[PDB]
RNA sequence: GGGGCUCAAACCACACACCGAAGCUGCGGGUGUCACGGUGACGCGGUAGAGGAGCGUUCUGUAAGCCUGUGAAGGUG
RNA sequence: AGGGGAGUGAAAUAGAACCUGAAACCGUAUGCGUACAAGCAGUGGGAGCCUACUUGUUAGGUGACUGCGUACCUUUUGUAU
């Protein structure tokens, strides 16, 4: 089966965002919603709605059950970064870099 | 056509038992490490643990020459400002009679993963009997 | 003071085998069947079976 | 005529990188570390073609010193009576027999000891 | 059933059946070739050592075909000497199959 | 250099053997010069530097040719 | 926001930041190695394991153990320096 779901330029680092996906790599989606629920870090927060659109795309294309899936594969890929300009101590300027990263979910019945 | 090369699993290794009864240190302690290291069969080659098991009885009985019995010392640092530490032949083979043997044959070994190997064979005992009985050790001269 | 060589990519990477994170004690109250946070009221209002806040 | 340099430039830069195969770190992914390992694996290689025939030599003249004793006599002594008598043999044979064909170098060292050498 | 044999400057222990690879010889590929530089045979456990060469014994073997070796990279360099030299070599060799060995 | 060495594994004499280099020999290849008409003999470490012979890139002629959607250049094994 | 299908198209991994899309750099998966071991990280020797198939004098991937081994350029009488 492995039916996937992509977010592209999430706005967070790829290295705070690989932390949460290895906490759900292998699990069935059951206990990996649980765990996502009540993290207390903002990955959890945006990677929960691309496992739930995964699981919805499995439902609905494929017809799927929820209860018969797991995480098969996940990871977190590096997006275009937005380049800003920080003022320093006697006028020295800084270039600040703000990341953003790609996250796929992907859910196999089998 | 190439050379023959010893394989790990399938080395042949003896026991043999040594008496250091009157035996001079330093010519009692190069016979040990050729075997140890396997000089004495054709099937030697550098890389490769082809040696035989060497049991050593009358530890605290072994012999030097000379003056050696009070003037030979031995040194160790402990890693501290000022730990230098000696003790000569006399009193350590009253108190740790087989570090004598050891130490002088690991000296005549490689300074190596392998050579660390070798020296696991060597079995040293300050009485006269050994508990390897069941490996059947046999007698070996000089 | 500031390093003298740039650090390799394996030398950087022994430095984070610690920075995995741990799961938290959820528990299921069997009145409801709702996953909660142990000892913690649940995001309904319950808590060991009772109505406390009740929204 | 303007000559750009972009192939030409990559298909020489690629050359290197494949011969850096399996090495370490920047030595197998950035040029200028690369180019200086590749140059020093072929400055070993060079050396070690004569060392190979060092290395081996000694480890024949090892084996046939073992195998000799076990038959009563030490290597310097039987080299010295294989001349004195016709024999001929390599030490790569020799060495060879030792290891495989054991009654055969017990029959070389007793011709050996038979010429008193 | 083995001898030792003389070829190309080298000395080979040679069994019957054998395929062995030796210096290039100038001789066409499939064309018999003997070998009368026999230095040891043995037969079993019956050894004919060899004075300079064993008196009668000859062994027997026929070419299979010709090439090269890989190829080996020579390099010279001499370091902040403003040197380098590169080379490349690949040897010849003949391949025989040893037909008979009589004693 | 270390282990260790005392009728030595030290020193002084003599003797025979062996190990030991990219030195020499053996076998197989490549090159420079000279001589003779492919063979001989005698070479082939090298910075500054002198001399000789080549590879590859873009454009022009050969080319109103030849190749190419039954797949060009480029990229990757 | 971003996606999963469906449709257009010869071709959407030609989807508008849109021809081709290399390198540095960052990941996921598989195979082998790595927690008693000292140094320019290679080279010579070399077991074991894995894959493929011509089923072992073969090919490909790893490299336990071991001999040797102090980067490159410049400037200098002379540099691992
Ligand atoms: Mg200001
Ligand atoms: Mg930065
Ligand atoms: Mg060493
Ligand atoms: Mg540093
Ligand atoms: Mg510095
Ligand atoms: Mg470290
Ligand atoms: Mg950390
Ligand atoms: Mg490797
Ligand atoms: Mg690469
Ligand atoms: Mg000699
Ligand atoms: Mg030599
Ligand atoms: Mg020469
Ligand atoms: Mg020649
Ligand atoms: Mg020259
Ligand atoms: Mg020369
Ligand atoms: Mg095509
Ligand atoms: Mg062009
Ligand atoms: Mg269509
Ligand atoms: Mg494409
Ligand atoms: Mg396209
Ligand atoms: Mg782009
Ligand atoms: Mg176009
Ligand atoms: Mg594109
Ligand atoms: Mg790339
Ligand atoms: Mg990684
Ligand atoms: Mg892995
Ligand atoms: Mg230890
Ligand atoms: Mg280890
Ligand atoms: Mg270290
Ligand atoms: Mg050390
Ligand atoms: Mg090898
Ligand atoms: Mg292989
Ligand atoms: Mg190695
Ligand atoms: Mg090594
Ligand atoms: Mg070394
Ligand atoms: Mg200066
Ligand atoms: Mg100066
Ligand atoms: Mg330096
Ligand atoms: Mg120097
Ligand atoms: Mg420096």
């Amino acid at each position: 089966m492995e039916v996937a779901a992509k977010l592209s330029g999430a706005r967070i680092s790829a290295q705070k965002a690989r932390l949460v996906a290895d906490q759900i790599r292998g699990k069935k989606v059951g206990e990996a919603l649980n765990l996502l629920a009540f993290s207390s870090k903002k990955a959890a927060e945006i990677m929960k709605k691309v496992l739930e659109s995964a699981v919805a795309n499995a439902e609905h294309n494929e017809g799927a059950d929820v209860d018969d899936l797991k995480v098969s594969t996940v990871f977190v890929n590096e997006g275009r970064s937005l380049k800003r300009i920080m003022p320093r101590a006697k006028g020295r300027a800084d270039r600040i870099v703000k990341r953003s990263c790609h996250i796929t979910v992907k859910v196999a019945d089998k | 056509m190439k050379t023959y090369t010893a394989k790990p699993e399938t080395v042949q290794r003896d026991w043999f038992v040594v008496d250091a009864a009157g035996q001079t240190l330093g010519r009692l302690a190069t016979e040990i490490a050729r075997r140890l290291r396997g000089k004495h069969k054709p099937e030697y080659t550098p890389h490769v643990d082809t040696g035989d098991y060497i049991v050593v009885i009358n530890a605290e009985q072994v012999r030097v020459t000379g003056a050696k019995t009070t003037d030979k010392m031995y040194y160790h640092h402990s890693g501290f400002p000022g730990g230098i530490k000696s003790i000569n032949f006399e009193k350590l083979i009253a108190k740790a009679p087989e570090r004598v043997i050891e130490t002088a044959v690991k000296g005549m070994l490689p300074k190596n993963p392998l050579g660390r190997d070798m020296y696991r064979k060597l079995k040293v005992y300050k009485g006269a009997s050994h508990p390897h009985t069941a490996q059947q050790p046999q007698e070996l001269k000089i | 003071a500031v390093q003298q060589n740039k650090k390799s990519r394996s030398a950087r990477d022994m430095r984070r085998s610690h920075d995995a994170l741990e799961s938290n004690a959820l528990s299921v109250e069997k009145s409801t069947g709702e996953v909660h946070l142990r000892h913690h009221v649940s995001p309904d209002g319950f808590y060991r079976g009772r109505k406390v806040v009740d929204k | 005529a303007r000559v750009k340099r972009g192939v030409i430039a990559r298909r020489r830069h690629k050359k290197i990188l494949k011969l850096a195969k399996g090495y370490y770190g920047a030595r197998s992914r950035v040029f200028r570390v690369a180019k200086q390992a590749v140059i020093k694996a072929g400055q070993y290689a060079y050396r070690d073609r004569r060392q190979r025939k060092r290395q081996f030599r000694a480890l024949w003249i090892a084996r046939i010193n073992a195998g000799a004793r076990q038959n009563g006599l030490s290597y310097s002594r039987l080299i010295a009576g294989l001349k004195k008598a016709a024999i001929e043999i390599d030490r790569k044979v020799l060495a060879d027999l030792a290891v495989n064909e054991k009654a055969a170098f017990t029959a070389i060292v007793e011709k050996a000891k038979a010429s008193l050498a | 059933m083995y001898a030792v044999i003389v070829t190309g400057g080298k000395q080979h222990k040679v069994t019957e059946g054998e395929f062995l690879k030796v210096e290039k010889l100038d001789v066409a590929t499939g064309e018999a070739i003997d070998f009368d530089r026999v230095l040891l045979v043995a037969n079993g456990e019956d050894v004919k050592i060899g004075l300079p060469v064993v008196e009668g014994a000859k062994v027997t073997a026929e070419v299979v075909s010709h090439g090269r070796h890989d190829k080996v990279r020579i390099i010279k360099f001499r370091r902040r000497k403003h040197h380098m030299k590169r080379q490349g070599h690949r040897q010849w060799f003949t391949e025989i199959k040893i037909t008979g060995i009589q004693a």
